[PDB]
């Protein structure tokens, strides 16, 4: 539909072009795939960090302790 | 009287007995409901105290909460239907879609 | 960075304590969520050896860690504290995991 | 020592958000993702060679 352009170092363009031709795909497709992978990494890291920070917050601990009462439901 | 929950609703849920209440989003489909008390309805707890993240889409007071809250999709769980106290509201379609995408990532779905 | 070392891994079958009374269950949350702490939530699908098999309850074989033919009650999916996972029982055939994923997709109204 | 590769604007925007999230330039980001791609290509190279050699 619409395409744009990103500036890279020529060495990095060569390495990405390798990776694209290794997988049998276009460079555009490769960068789409790798963008989604980076998104997933950032998302899960955001969750991990948020949860560890929330262990200090006792309102969170109370909340999950209350929700843990359901642990045995339907069994 | 047994609650009639529908997917996308925000409900008040009873914990530890059928004292402690917390809001949750019904995310299981309604084709599963058969009117039993112990049947499991899968919900996502809604928290006003956990910090906001991509896997915790926001939930607005127009959707049934008292204060700005987040849907903790990592806490998705089946609960007995008898724990459903009162319908608090309904989530907008954009919120439901964000919950669906969060759940897809959490459970490794393709 | 996620801890994979002592933590349950997705597709594994683990013995879960649902007290406070243990049951096997399939880990279905991704391992990127794990930080190696005890209070974090791991999403599991309880496995039953007494409930009848249905399309939304894919079967689990002794080759995957159960003692007898069982079913994965995907409708019973639930987040549990990582501390309730006591020991690894086995690993599920990839086809079983794909059936669990499709059952969960239908149960949660996910597209499509 | 610098050029331009063409992506969809959607991919560019997602890469931009990831560059901002990591606090680096999109050039440096694409270097990082290049490394990430190569590592998995390394392991897939071993897996394939193992299948061909069995």
């Amino acid at each position: 539909s619409t395409s744009t352009t990103i500036r890279v170092s020529t060495q990095t363009r060569d390495r990405l072009a390798a990776q694209a031709r290794e997988r049998g795909i276009s460079m555009s497709a490769l960068l789409t795939e790798l963008a989604a992978q980076a998104e997933r990494q950032a998302i899960f890291r955001a969750e991990r960090e948020a949860s560890h920070a929330e262990t200090t917050t006792q309102a969170v601990r109370d909340e999950d302790r209350e929700w843990e009462g359901t642990v045995g439901d339907g069994l | 009287l047994m609650a009639e929950p529908r997917r996308g609703d925000l409900w008040l849920v009873s914990l530890g007995a059928a004292g402690k209440h917390r809001p949750a989003v019904v995310v299981s489909v309604d084709e599963l409901l058969t009117g039993i008390d112990d049947e499991l309805v899968v919900v996502v707890p809604v928290s006003s105290s956990r910090s906001r993240t991509p896997l915790r889409p926001p939930v607005a007071p127009s959707e049934g909460v008292a204060a700005d809250s987040v849907a903790v999709c990592r806490g998705v769980r089946a609960v007995a239907r008898a724990r459903l106290v009162e319908r608090l509201g309904a989530l907008k379609p954009a919120t439901m879609r964000a919950i669906e995408n969060a759940l897809t990532l959490i459970l490794g779905l393709p």
